């Protein structure tokens, strides 16, 4: 939907599971 | 999935389980794109090959999910299937080119901390991030090595794969509906997906607008976690005319 | 293996 993509524990609180950063970093 | 680790509480809410009826068992992952549609790969519900073609009837669709076998009371939401869509040009005798389908559900299931879905890509974001290195998440109940089963859900990032790598990898016909994933023997870390895993969710989360998109579908591999092999995936941003013809049409 | 979902769902 449009709230798609959105974990209500990590993004909608603002909290980070433990590895997206290896996703993010990875994104060079 | 093979050298993964156990989820987070909440980390994939999107993932669902494909689940058989009798014999109760997994049959197959599967993701929420929304609260009546399930995304999952075509292979999971029909393969002749193998004697499978399955009908709604025959499945149930378990959304919330973290243990594998256990029955989590007040958080798991069970939904009856109302339809079952299949790619009508889905390869089941070559290749396994275009392995997708669609599930709609009986009923809206409710969103809940457990239970969300997850976008699905736009041309845009496609381009920006199915780039070879770029990593994805591959989540499932599946077999924790090729030759066992996990007691909660699993998770593995894996580098996208330059596309001669894939091809040179295997003998078989691979196409621009596919991308492979995986690390190669040099880079020493490792992971897969495995028997099991199949029809789920290959995402991605967006340095653009910070959110997790389904850039591919759990579809095949020669093996599990094979030195100088790669996992396959279904490509979903390919197929999305479809999945929008399949939604834009049936309610 | 698996627990026993309700009789409902079926
Ligand atoms: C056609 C190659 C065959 N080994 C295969 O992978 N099949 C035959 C039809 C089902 C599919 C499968 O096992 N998919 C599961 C899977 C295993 C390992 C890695 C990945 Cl990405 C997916
Ligand atoms: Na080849
Ligand atoms: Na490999």
């Amino acid at each position: 939907e449009a709230d798609c993509g959105l974990r209500p524990l990590f993004e909608k609180k603002s909290l980070e599971d433990k590895t997206e950063r290896e996703l993010l970093e990875s994104y060079i | 999935i093979v050298e993964g680790s156990d989820a987070e509480i909440g980390m994939s809410p999107w993932q669902v389980m494909l689940f058989r009826k009798s014999p109760q068992e997994l049959l197959c992952g599967a993701s929420l794109i929304s609260d009546r549609w399930v995304l999952t790969a075509a292979h999971c519900l029909l393969y002749p090959p193998w004697d499978k073609n399955f009908t709604e009837n025959d499945l149930l669709v378990r959304i919330g999910k973290h243990s594998r076998t256990r029955y989590e009371r007040n958080i798991e939401k069970i939904s009856m299937l109302e339809k079952i869509y299949i790619h009508p040009r889905y390869n089941w005798r070559e290749n396994l080119d275009r392995d997708i389908a669609l599930m709609k559900l009986k009923k809206p299931v409710a969103f809940s901390d457990y239970i969300h879905p997850v976008c699905l890509p736009d041309r845009e974001t496609a381009a920006s991030l199915l780039q070879a290195g770029y990593k994805g998440r591959v989540t499932g109940w599946g077999n924790l090595k090729e030759t066992g089963q996990p007691s909660v859900l699993q998770v593995v990032n894996l580098p996208i794969v330059e596309r001669p790598v894939c091809k040179d990898s295997t003998r078989i016909r691979i196409t621009d509906n596919m991308f492979c994933a995986g690390y190669k023997p040099d880079e020493g870390k490792r992971g897969d997906a495995c028997e099991g895993d199949s029809g789920g969710p290959f995402v991605m989360k967006s340095p653009f607008n910070n959110r997790w998109y389904q850039m591919g579908i759990v579809s095949w591999g020669e093996g599990c976690d094979r030195d100088g092999k790669y996992g396959f995936y279904t490509h979903v941003f390919r197929l999305k005319k479809w999945i929008q013809k399949v939604i834009d049409q049936f309610g | 293996d698996f627990e026993e979902i309700p009789e409902e769902y079926l």
